[PDB]
């Protein structure tokens, strides 16, 4: 009922997190050119460590799936040898889910993100006409592991950075991927088999 | 030269310390927040409400590069003295002083942290002076200081001439400066060196902490007043046997050239005729900065 | 055999023979790549007409490589070799046997677009083109002198060294080391000369 295909780097020097930004974008640009579709990202080379090198896209319509496949730069790319592709076929029916949720939580952890909100929240004030008297958090905070993936901003001056999680998967309701075929905490439910198995084929 | 030669430390500071006052209490510290995530993200600004923030330090100045701490030789000896009463009397500790006393008073210690909206400096002496300049963000290396502002350079610099030259006189100097501050203004203090990064704290009295400037980090800015090489100012370096350029990767006075302390400190006999017939040359000025950092010179 | 020209327009209409001579070898290298068939006659013979527009089109060669190198990109590019993306265009410059701008009026050329390039692209947190590296014999090149001065160039202090080397080494001239925009700045600052 799944279907996938995968991507490896072959350059040792390879950036990770500033190439993998640009198969999101193009993953991004299609999803506006059909918006009723559903594709999801994973990554079947993640580690504690690093990110790995390499990327994989799963989803459910096969015809679809090959459309996007043809896209000119992935074609461009391998044509050069920095890329190497496979086909797409069946997802395996041996395997185990988990979710790839993205936490903008941890935006909180940089001054940037703090002074953004307190300004926000001072002049909100004004129309309950009382003064500012903004209130602290403690000091102690912990937070799980977390890679980065580099991203430009969509036809604006700005650029920014995606924060990703890996939470093991728990079977509940319906799905639907964000634009990115990311999940989300919450209202945003999809999953991907986890495929670090069967790799031996790139 | 010979065997054992060593001189101690003339000038230094303690460490500096970044408050604020409240309307309930004088001293209130800026504090750092840590989140685990071992390997931790962390963050420190000015908090909302705070309009201006507080920095201080002390500075003790000793007139102790006139003896060498220690030297097993007789004629070795005879000499280092010699020289430097030698240069003494015909001045020259005014011109060292105008160059130590200009950094303190233009603020450079402050590192990355100079970009205000306002920075105030007040320093306090053991002998009953006060100093103040209203504004330090105009105030350059090289330029006539605008009026009443030249004035207590000249002043300051006579305190720390004698400070610098007399035994027996006990000077400190208190360097309290305000930063008047953004909406919330990121702080940078000393970072820690380790085998992600982490920001260096003290404790206080109270079991609060606060951040902090190491020591040797002021230290460092003050004592930046080395542009006698190759004919061109240009900004000067801090005071090193081997003229070192962090910022280019080189070095100025490497020992290719002859130009640097070691060549240098085996021509003393020389330097002392030429005093007695006296001008004074950038080779013994730049001989009277290393003393005054003192160090080991030795296994000749 | 000769010169002889007036209202010469073109770049290949006025000169010395010997730079004559230099601009047809470099012509013939760069776009005659079709093996030798003895074609002596016709294959040169098209080099005139081809510097016609010189003064506008070589410098949409050079950009055309720019764009499609820049989608091609695996590294920040504070880290990406200068010569990843524009090939050795900057060696070829020295098959005319001149040195100075004046005569070279190939390299007068590249220079102009490589300022150009720098001046539209100011630096801000996220690197961009004209951080790219440069070696040793890259800036001799740029700069209009021999590979020993840039030694002593670096050694007063007028120019930075970005990347840290190990212990009990040495840099050699091949190794890319200088940023771009450090060698333009300093060029127009310093390097000027009636020529």
């Amino acid at each position: 009922n799944r279907y996938f295909f995968a991507i490896r780097y072959l350059s040792d020097d390879v950036d990770c997190g500033l190439l993998a930004g640009r198969c999101i974008s193009i993953l991004h640009g299609f999803r506006q050119a059909h918006p009723g579709i559903q594709i999801g990202v994973a990554f079947p080379e993640w580690s504690d460590r690093d990110l790995g090198r390499s990327i994989a896209f799963v989803s459910t319509n096969k015809s679809l799936l090959e459309r996007f496949r043809e896209r000119s730069y992935f074609q461009v790319m391998q044509a050069d040898n920095f890329f190497a592709l496979s086909l797409v076929l069946e997802v395996p029916d041996t395997c185990q889910n988990v979710r790839f949720i993205r936490n903008q939580n941890l935006a909180k952890l940089f001054v940037g993100e703090r002074r953004r909100r307190l300004a926000r929240a001072k002049r909100r004030a004004k129309a309950r006409g009382e003064a500012f008297q903004p209130h602290m958090p403690d000091e102690t905070k912990v937070v799980g592991v977390f890679h980065s993936v580099f991203m430009q901003s969509a036809s604006s001056g700005q650029s920014y950075i995606l924060h990703i999680q890996k939470h093991r998967y728990e079977r509940s309701e319906d799905s639907g991927y964000s634009s990115y075929g990311l999940a989300s905490n919450d209202l945003y439910t999809g999953y991907v088999p986890d495929l670090g198995a069967i790799f031996s084929t790139l | 030269l010979c065997t054992h030669l060593s001189y101690s430390r003339s000038l230094s500071p303690g460490k500096a310390v970044f408050f604020y006052k409240t309307a309930e209490s004088d001293f209130v510290p800026l504090r750092i927040e840590v989140a685990k995530i071992p390997q931790t993200i962390e963050a420190c600004y000015v908090p909302p409400n705070v309009d201006e923030l507080y920095c201080r330090f002390s500075l003790r100045v000793e007139a102790n590069s006139m003896r060498p701490y220690v030297c097993s030789n007789p004629d070795v000896l005879r000499v280092m003295i010699g020289l430097a009463q030698a240069y003494q009397r015909l001045g020259g500790y005014n011109e060292l002083a105008r160059r130590y006393s200009a950094n303190v008073l233009r603020g450079i210690w402050l590192w990355r942290n100079q970009y205000t909206q306002g920075t105030k400096i007040e320093i306090k002496t053991s002998l009953g002076s006060t100093y103040h300049i209203p504004d330090a963000r105009r105030l350059s290396w090289s330029g006539d200081w605008p009026e009443l502002e030249q004035k207590q350079l000249e002043q300051l610099t006579s305190e720390m001439a004698k400070a610098l030259s007399q035994p027996d006189i006990f000077w400190f100097a208190d360097v309290t400066a305000s930063l008047k501050t953004g909406f919330c203004q990121e702080i940078f203090p000393s970072q820690k060196f380790t085998e992600s990064r982490q920001l260096a704290t003290v404790e206080c009295s109270d079991g609060q902490l606060a951040a902090c400037i190491n020591p040797q980090k002021i230290g460092a800015a003050l004592q930046k007043i080395d542009d006698w090489w190759a004919n061109d100012a240009d900004l000067p370096l801090r005071v090193h046997e081997y003229g070192a350029n962090h910022e280019a990767l080189t070095a100025l006075r490497h020992p290719a050239t002859g130009q640097d302390f070691y060549h240098l400190l085996t021509k003393a006999e020389q330097f002392v005729t030429v005093l007695e017939s006296s001008e004074l040359p950038g080779e013994v000025h730049y001989l009277m900065a290393v003393l005054v950092k003192g160090g080991l010179f030795q296994k000749g | 055999y000769g010169c002889s020209f007036e209202s010469s327009n073109p770049l290949l209409a006025i000169g010395s023979l010997s730079a004559r001579f230099g601009a047809l070898y470099w012509y013939q290298q760069r776009y005659l790549s079709d093996h030798e068939a003895v074609r002596d006659d016709r294959a040169l013979t098209k080099a005139i007409g081809h510097f016609t527009a010189w003064p506008d089109a070589f410098w949409r060669e050079l950009q055309q490589m720019v764009d499609d190198a820049l989608v091609r990109q695996t590294k920040p590019l504070n880290h990406t070799d200068f010569v990843d993306v524009f090939g050795s265009v900057v060696a070829d410059c020295r098959q005319i046997p001149m040195r100075n701008t004046g005569q070279n009026f190939i390299l007068k050329n590249l220079i102009g677009f490589l300022t150009d390039l720098v001046a539209r692209h100011p630096q801000c947190r996220v690197a961009n083109v004209g951080d790219l590296l440069l070696s040793a014999v890259d800036a001799a090149t740029l700069l209009s002198t021999s590979v020993e001065q840039v030694r002593r160039l670096h050694h007063e202090g007028f120019l930075p060294l970005s990347i840290r080397p190990a212990s009990r080494n040495t840099v050699s001239p091949h190794r890319a080391v200088f940023h771009l925009r450090h060698v333009v700045e300093l060029r127009q600052a310093r390097m000027q000369s009636h020529h």
